[PDB]
């Protein structure tokens, strides 16, 4: 009884790096984006059905090794690129914190509550990510739109104190970026798309367009004030930067 | 104990005693109610943090340097309960 | 205060000094209970010895 | 005698390169502090105050 | 024998353990299996199985906590406010579970005062899972307020923890609208209407107007002036906020 | 009241004074008598004040 705990957490300690396990076998269903995990048999049935609360943290780890593949795949330059690359520091943390309770298994012990409260910080932080990245799978977005439903759920979060912090720093690495072409455009009016990653995209005077495939930062009318400084050019609280950003190069 | 944390506050203030007797009383009392340590018992999570740190402030040569430091403070075999000792340099940088 | 009867306030703190020397609940009432076993024993075994 | 000399020399660049502003003898007596069993965390809180 | 002391630990951790069990008005079910053991320890696990019963009122709300996000910008808030709860719980246990291996918590009366500090919080907890069902403000907000006029200054405490986290979105509302001029509403959880009534050419026309179905009672009456000085100016908190 | 006060001290410090000792003590102090020589002299009397109360 004490026993099948102790081997049971280290299997679910090598599943959480991402390896298959002694116990927990790996099947792939949708490809493992989900794993559908099938642990085998154990002569103790208390021990087996308290194992299976801790693999869908494991199936919320297959969603954002997916989502750091899938933007290299296409090879963006876009800020879809860089959401992942902060999805990659989140998982890097990530395995300092498995790899301590894999410490811990060496000399002194986790049972297997003892596992269940360590792994409960991150699981919450875990299914935030998670749904950040598939509701991001549809094989879009470009610049501005990716920034744009980032918003948006940061937005949706408030008044759980969690996800502010946590969304906070996704939204300015996918800002790190964009805030460079921003400038180019209210101090020379020129772009910097190495494919199309600002909102306002150009083809004197000129012919600029907007999309919405790269949709404005919450509000239609800013990136509409971007349109006209860009032309003089030629001849919560970040939307508010553009309206008088373009009354001081009017 | 009693004599190394007034120790403490003696180099510090740079002052002997009857000078450092109200500091002495807060020091006291905070080291006292929270004696042993609050945290799981783990070497590497210090040393980790101390290297982000490096790489945080973009001073990565230093960042390796610490590396072997660590490893010539671990090899002397001389003072264990190593990660209190780090952990306390990583709080004050 | 400036003591009414006292006036080397210092040096009586100072001999007083020299001649110095849930689970919360359970502690409490187990200590209770192991002083009152270890008077019924004492007791005994002094009455043993005369014997 | 000796280990216990070059393990507080390795210290001391521990201490340089981080920025702590603790000399041979500050640092000599943390370690002490530190090697009986307190709590970082309050060590740190306490050493704030006394540079203050 | 020695079993069945593992087999109760479960019973806070889930609702099922060793033996099949289930929930049903009250109480996680107990077989003892074969007799071999007093008459009499079936009930001692049984004062045990309404803290599985109680575990299970908090953990349905934390399936509904960890969501992609709706039910709620206050409805998500009571929720995420008794997850800080959920875990003090485990804590409390895996010590518990600690005691039981070999060394303690054997003995049966020690289960019993070890989860007593527990049941205090968790059946008042439990009790305001049962005095939710919206999840809009003007009325999670009536739920909290209600729990802190109720004696007993021992569970007092513990509602003004999610008293303080229940209010954080709707003063997040309120701050905000002086500001930008935007109103949050994804479901109507903030207590202003908003497109009431069609907009006209303004002379303070009504679209804004304070309720009175949904207010947060944390405010006597006094927010009616509140919204509507806010509102036109456009176009915790009992009253320390203007 | 200083003496009141006193008798709490002696008592959390656990020292082995009851209130008629400590009032002796207070006036060798006064009258200079050394704190480190006082402790002395309480304990040897104690010793030898115990010793004759076993025979009694």
């Amino acid at each position: 009884l004490p026993s099948q705990e102790t081997c049971l957490v280290e299997d679910l300690l090598y599943i959480l790096i991402g390896v298959d396990g002694r116990y927990i076998s790996v099947q792939p269903l949708v490809g493992r984006q989900s794993r559908s995990f099938s642990v085998e048999q154990n002569l103790d049935s208390s021990v087996k059905e308290l194992v299976n609360r801790i693999l869908p943290v494991a199936t919320n780890y297959s969603t954002v090794t997916r989502f750091v593949e899938e933007n290299s795949s296409f090879e963006y330059g876009q800020v879809n690129h860089a959401l992942g690359a902060a999805m990659r520091t989140l998982g890097k943390e990530y395995m300092i914190l498995i790899s301590q309770l894999e410490h811990l298994q060496r000399q002194g012990l986790l049972s297997l509550q003892k596992l269940w409260f360590y792994i409960q910080p991150t699981l919450r932080t875990m299914e935030v990510l998670a749904s950040i990245a598939t509701s991001l799978n549809k094989g879009e977005c470009f610049g501005g739109a990716t920034l744009s439903l980032l918003h948006d759920r940061t937005f949706g979060y408030t008044g759980d104190s969690q996800a502010q912090e946590l969304c906070l720093y996704l939204t300015k690495a996918a800002s790190a970026p964009y805030f460079d072409i921003l400038e180019r455009w209210i101090y020379r009016g020129i772009i910097n798309d190495p494919y199309s990653e600002f909102m306002v995209e150009e083809h004197w005077d000129q012919r600029y367009t907007i999309v919405q495939q790269q949709i404005p930062s919450f509000l239609q009318k800013v990136a509409d004030k971007i349109l006209s400084t860009g032309k003089y050019l030629n001849v919560q609280a970040y939307v508010e930067r553009i309206e008088k950003a373009y009354n001081y190069a009017s | 104990p009693n004599v190394l944390l007034q120790n403490l506050c003696c180099r510090i203030l740079g002052k002997g005693e009857a000078d450092v007797a109200q500091q002495f009383q807060y020091a006291v009392r905070v080291i006292g109610s929270n004696f042993a340590p609050t945290v799981e018992r783990d070497e590497f999570l210090v040393t980790e943090k101390i290297k982000k740190e490096f790489v945080r402030q973009r001073r990565e040569a230093d960042g390796a340097l610490f590396s072997e430091l660590h490893r010539k403070l671990q090899s002397q075999g001389v003072l264990k309960n190593r990660w209190s000792i780090l952990y306390l340099l990583l709080s004050l940088s | 205060s400036n003591g009414i009867q006292i006036s080397d306030l210092h040096a009586v703190l100072e001999l007083l000094v020299e001649l110095s020397g849930v689970q919360v609940f359970e502690a409490d009432l187990g200590t209770t209970v192991a002083y009152q076993e270890l008077e019924i024993s004492t007791t005994i075994q002094r009455t043993l010895q005369i014997m | 005698m000796s280990a216990v000399r070059e393990t507080m020399d390795v210290l001391l660049e521990i201490s340089r390169l981080l920025n702590t502003g603790l000399d041979m003898e500050t640092l000599s007596i943390c370690v002490r502090l530190c090697e009986q069993g307190i709590n970082p965390e309050a060590l740190s809180s306490v050493i704030k105050e006394l540079r203050r | 024998e020695t079993s069945l002391v593992r087999d109760l630990l479960y019973v806070f951790q889930g609702i099922d353990g060793k033996f099949v069990k289930m929930c049903n008005s009250e109480n996680c079910y107990k077989v003892d299996g074969k007799v071999a053991v007093s008459k009499s320890l079936k009930d001692i696990t049984s004062k045990l199985s309404e803290l599985g019963w109680l575990h299970n009122k908090i953990k349905k709300y934390t399936d509904q906590r960890s969501l992609d996000r709706a039910f709620g910008l206050v409805g998500q808030s009571f929720c995420a406010a008794l997850h800080q709860e959920l875990k003090e719980y485990y804590r409390l246990l895996s010590v518990l579970h600690s005691q039981l291996q070999v060394e303690s918590s054997l003995t049966l009366r020690r289960l019993l005062v070890w989860t007593f500090d527990p049941k205090i919080r968790l059946k008042t907890l439990a009790a305001l899972v049962d005095h939710c069902q919206g999840r809009k403000g003007g009325e999670l907000a009536s739920a909290v307020h209600a729990y802190t006029k109720t004696g007993d200054p021992y569970m007092r405490s513990l509602v003004q923890h999610i008293l303080g986290l229940v209010a954080y979105p709707i003063l997040n509302f309120l701050y905000r609208w002086i500001y930008d001029g935007e109103l949050e509403d994804t479901y109507h959880e903030f207590f202003v209407a908003s497109d009431p009534v069609v907009k006209t050419d303004r002379l303070w026309h009504d679209k804004y107007s304070l309720r009175k179905s949904m207010i947060p009672s944390f405010m006597t009456m006094d927010q009616s002036r509140k919204v509507l000085l806010i509102g036109k100016s456009i176009n915790d908190l009992e009253n320390a906020f203007q």
